[PDB]
């Protein structure tokens, strides 16, 4: 997706490519402070939509997810609000 | 809770300046906050020309020795008076060369009594006295976590998850399963507890978890640990005369 | 007093005074107000003055901590797009050799032996909506109260620290290369019970004489409280170092 | 070896040893470190000679 | 490949052969100084040469070997290198 020894090559429209696997492996196969740095942070927002990508293309295939916490209360005079504890909800 | 004359009477004597480290504490500006242990670490031996006193205290009994330096400043048991730098704190994080003083300070604790005058065997021998028939750690439980303070291989990525969760209450909860999963491994792994470091984990542990997915045997450790706590907490309840908010 | 922050803006470098409150409540979100009750905090000093040195008898350490790469390695996960979840024994399930990359975070998942499904691995995508910047020392200032409040003790004032989103570890293994040293923590000693003196080289670029140096004597720094100006002293530190009383 | 059963509770300890083999090592660790701690009680604090 | 009752006879043209079983089992059928050392050294060299060969056609078959060691980095500034215990990776 770009070539490791260049860290001004990397952006958001070359991050987008794929899971975080092309990240790390890309990284894998290398060979002043400011441009590392900004490198660094684009590097972390490309990765955290890169996981949140994989996290949605996995949860197609799960169950859905209840609020955790109760006594947020819209229509409370009805029904008493209680939460879920997240014990264990896997498919 | 009379030292005005003492002090009066004390700084008469020019100075005697040994070092400079155990009392005097320097105001940081926001610069780095992880470059500042670097910049102490690198000026730390210039601070101790020779070596403080109250890191080593002097012994059981050549404290009353008829002629060394420390009986000349041990004289009331509510009190601490040490020789300080003449600057008021908070300073400059160099530390400067002025003539030093004479201060003193309250011991707000009696534990802050130094060993040579109240031995370690008086100590434990009031806190055996104390510990009868109040409440206990059954062997179990204290093998448990000594076993986990004393390793040396502890995995990190309790730590990871630890400094990730950092003692919030929606990442907890949603994070029950892996958590759940990490404690039961590492129990049958190596019979010891986990997340004993923290406060707020072990807290939530037993507050969320509890009677649900962790063992019989394994729940017990994390509710010794917190009814211990609860009965140091009620502790102090009962050395109160009821009196009046002062 | 700032909120809950996220991958938004984070900020890491930011070197202000402000500190964060972690989705600040469950429910409310409503200006200003703590969500514990007072005898909270109480338990907790508690639990670090009096339980943690009987256990540890001088051996744990505040460590100051780098949010910066804790949170670079969470987010580089490895798992495969299966519907049902199979077991470890599969070469689909994230723990198999196969499909574990270096330098990864199953790796070190890996690396305790420990056993986990691909679901609660997914889980950890959940810590991006509520960060945490760094860890920050503090520096308290109190006057002796209503008891030691004579003419002649009205600025004898008290001067004591604390970490905000600090971390104490309890043994430092040194001895292990399966990573870096000074990877995820450097030490940060707050008191001087919670200062060793092996986690000193955990720190990049120690001294030839500073470490020489560092065991007879508390390593606290100098803008956390010194020992004479501190609340808790050296010799109820030293009591629970030297003394065997059936912990 | 004493390099050998170091490595052994440094690397392999929490993993493929059994339940209960590794505890022998790590106490033959532990004694030898409340050995070398045994010294360090034993010398009044000075200064390098 | 040889025979044992010379010494003079082994060297890597007639090493080359195939595994150790058959350098072993032709000294097993057996019946100055500088010598029998030369000799074996040759002999060394040969029987290295036979199981690095054994262990290519063994390993024809196996999962890749990653580094053992963290520690030794080119691209640090974007990943934490992360070491591995090669504690069972059979196949």
């Amino acid at each position: 997706s770009f070539d490791p020894n260049n860290p001004r090559t990397i952006t958001a429209q070359t991050l987008e490519g794929a899971l975080p696997v092309d990240i790390l492996l890309r990284l894998n196969r290398a060979t002043a402070h400011a441009i590392v740095e900004d490198a660094r942070r684009t590097l972390f927002i490309g990765t955290s939509l890169a996981l949140v990508n994989l996290r949605r293309a996995h949860d197609k295939h799960l169950v859905e997810r209840q609020p955790m916490f109760a006594t947020s209360d819209y229509s409370s005079w009805a029904r008493p609000t209680v939460g879920l504890k997240r014990t264990f909800c896997p498919r | 809770l009379d030292v005005d004359a003492t002090l009066a009477a004390l700084r008469q004597e020019p100075a005697e300046v040994q070092c400079a480290f155990g009392a005097y504490v320097a105001d940081a500006r926001p610069d780095a906050l992880v470059g500042l242990m670097q910049r102490f670490l690198e000026e730390w031996p210039g601070m101790m020309p020779v070596r403080p006193r109250w890191a080593a205290p002097a012994a059981a009994d050549q404290l009353l020795a008829p002629g060394n330096a420390d009986l000349r400043l041990e004289l009331h048991p509510a009190f601490d008076f040490f020789v300080a730098p003449e600057v008021d704190v908070p300073g400059p994080f160099a530390v400067p060369q002025v003539m030093g003083q004479v201060r003193a300070m309250p011991r707000i604790i009696n534990g802050n009594i130094p060993l040579a005058l109240c031995p370690v065997d008086f100590r434990d021998a009031r806190g055996f006295e104390l510990s009868v028939d109040r409440h206990r750690l059954a062997p179990a439980t204290v093998a448990a976590v000594r076993g986990a303070f004393r390793d040396a291989n502890y995995p990190m990525v309790f730590y990871i998850i630890e400094a990730v969760i950092h003692g919030s209450e929606r990442t907890f909860c949603a994070l029950a399963r892996l958590v759940a999963q990490c404690i039961q491994s590492y129990w049958r792994n190596t019979h010891n507890a986990a997340f004993v470091n923290n406060f707020y984990m072990v807290m939530y542990i037993n507050t969320y978890l509890g009677n649900g997915e962790l063992p019989e045997d394994c729940a017990a450790v994390y509710k010794d640990l917190l009814e211990h706590v609860h009965a140091l907490r009620r502790l102090i309840g009962e050395f109160t005369l009821p009196g009046d908010p002062l | 007093h700032i909120l809950w922050v996220e991958m938004a803006q984070v900020n890491f470098r930011n070197v202000g005074g402000g500190l964060v409150h972690n989705r600040p409540v469950r429910n409310e979100n409503q200006p200003l107000h703590p969500h514990h009750d007072a005898e909270w905090s109480v338990l907790s000093k508690i639990y670090y003055y009096a339980v943690v040195p009987a256990f540890s008898r001088g051996n744990c350490c505040t460590m100051g901590v780098r949010y910066d790469r804790v949170y670079q390695l969470v987010q580089t996960m490895v798992v495969p797009e299966t519907d049902e979840e199979v077991g470890t024994d599969d070469p689909r399930h994230p723990l198999h050799p196969r499909n574990l990359v270096p330098n990864s975070l199953n790796v070190l998942f890996h690396n305790a032996c420990v056993a986990v499904d691909a679901d609660a691995m997914l889980i950890l995508q959940e810590t991006v909506t509520n960060m945490a910047e760094r860890t920050t020392p503090l520096l308290a200032s109190v006057a002796p109260d209503a008891g030691m409040a004579t003419v002649a003790t009205r600025d004898m004032r008290t001067h004591d620290g604390s970490l905000h989103h600090g971390l104490l570890m309890m043994a430092y293994q040194p001895n292990d290369a399966t990573l870096l040293e000074g990877a995820f923590f450097y030490p940060a000693p707050v008191n001087a019970l919670f200062a060793c003196a092996d986690h000193l080289g955990a720190m990049r670029d120690v001294g030839a004489e500073v470490r020489a140096a560092a065991q007879h004597v508390p390593c606290v720094p100098h803008f956390l409280g010194a020992n004479y100006y501190a609340t808790v002293r050296q010799p109820v530190a030293q009591h629970a170092a030297q003394s065997r009383a059936d912990e």
